[PDB]
């Protein structure tokens, strides 16, 4: 039975790490951890993984 | 590539294509940072000096955002071997910066575990490139993207007249015609998780393109995340 990261990727936007038995979200270089501990901002132009609008 | 679609404006910012001499596109290549190159070592053979261009859509037409970078270093994996393919992987140092802007930007580098446990294991990643269109055709001059299946590793190994090591993996389709091809070795397969698009492969190897019972063989990125981080100092 799926729980933690394996239940939809813990509400992470990104990487999902399970520590203890809690789930902890992280993000890759250029973004940043938002306040609620789950999504990613990210910190400036062009950041990784993105298709560019302009 | 075989089959597919065109990358649309904006869609495949992170492709590289390298240049030979005659301007002529051999090699795909992933944008890392505005310093880095991800792209197979078996690409560094096909040419003896080389540049890199970003920004490109088209190679007929000059649309303005297209920019030429030259290597400073090659930083080729010391365990690449022509024989099976095993460890085909590279990353290239500009002398200059890319600037980023449409058409021009990085793909991400996902952490090890996560990515093969949940990138790795999502349905499909996307390849693209200016490779050849079919087995025996000429290169695109039109940048294109396919979306491949991951393999199950099983069946791959007995789809392959050649060792699948572990450092690489299989995607692809076994008789639908659409695959990776010739020139497009050394380019991006990407996996989009949310609306983000993280490297996963780069494309490496098939017998012939798109046949019938066999699969695009690409590096396994997450075998080599360490690897890329110290070349990237
Ligand atoms: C252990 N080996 C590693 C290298 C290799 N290339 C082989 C080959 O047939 N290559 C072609 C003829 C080869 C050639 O011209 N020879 C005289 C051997 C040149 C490259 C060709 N490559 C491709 O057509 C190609 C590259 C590619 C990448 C991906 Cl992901 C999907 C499909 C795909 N198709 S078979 C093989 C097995
Ligand atoms: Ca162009
Ligand atoms: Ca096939």
């Amino acid at each position: 039975t799926r729980k933690l990261c394996s239940l939809d990727n813990g509400d992470c936007d990104q990487f999902c790490h399970e520590e203890q038995n809690s789930v902890v979200c992280s993000c890759a270089r250029g973004y940043t951890l938002a306040d609620n501990g789950k999504a990613c901002i990210p910190t400036g132009p062009y950041p990784c993984g993105k298709q560019t609008l302009e | 590539i075989v089959g597919g679609q065109e990358c649309k404006d904006g869609e495949c910012p992170w492709q590289a294509l390298l240049i030979n001499e005659e301007n002529e596109g051999f090699c795909g290549g992933t944008i890392l940072s505005e310093f880095y190159i991800l792209t197979a070592a078996h690409c560094l053979y096909q040419a003896k000096r080389f540049k890199v261009r970003v920004g490109d859509r088209n190679t007929e037409q000059e649309e303005g955002g297209e920019a030429v970078h030259e290597v400073e270093v090659v930083i080729k994996h010391n365990r690449f071997t022509k024989e099976t393919y095993d460890f085909d992987i590279a990353v290239l140092r500009l002398k200059t910066p890319i600037t980023f802007r449409m058409n021009v930007a990085p793909a991400c580098l996902p952490e090890r575990d996560w990515a093969e446990s949940t990138l790795m294991t999502q349905k499909t990643g996307i390849v693209s490139g200016f490779g050849r269109t079919h087995e025996k055709g000429r290169q695109s001059t039109r940048l294109k993207m396919l979306e491949v299946p991951y393999v199950d590793r099983n069946s791959c190994k007995l789809s392959s007249s050649f060792i699948i090591t572990q450092n690489m993996f299989c995607a692809g389709y076994d008789t639908k015609q659409e695959d990776a091809c010739q020139g497009d070795s050394g380019g991006p397969h990407v996996t989009r998780f949310k609306d983000t698009y993280f490297v996963t492969g780069i494309v490496s190897w098939g017998e012939g393109c798109a046949r019938k019972g066999k699969y695009g063989i690409y590096t396994k990125v997450t075998a080599f995340l360490k690897w890329i981080d110290r070349s990237m100092k």
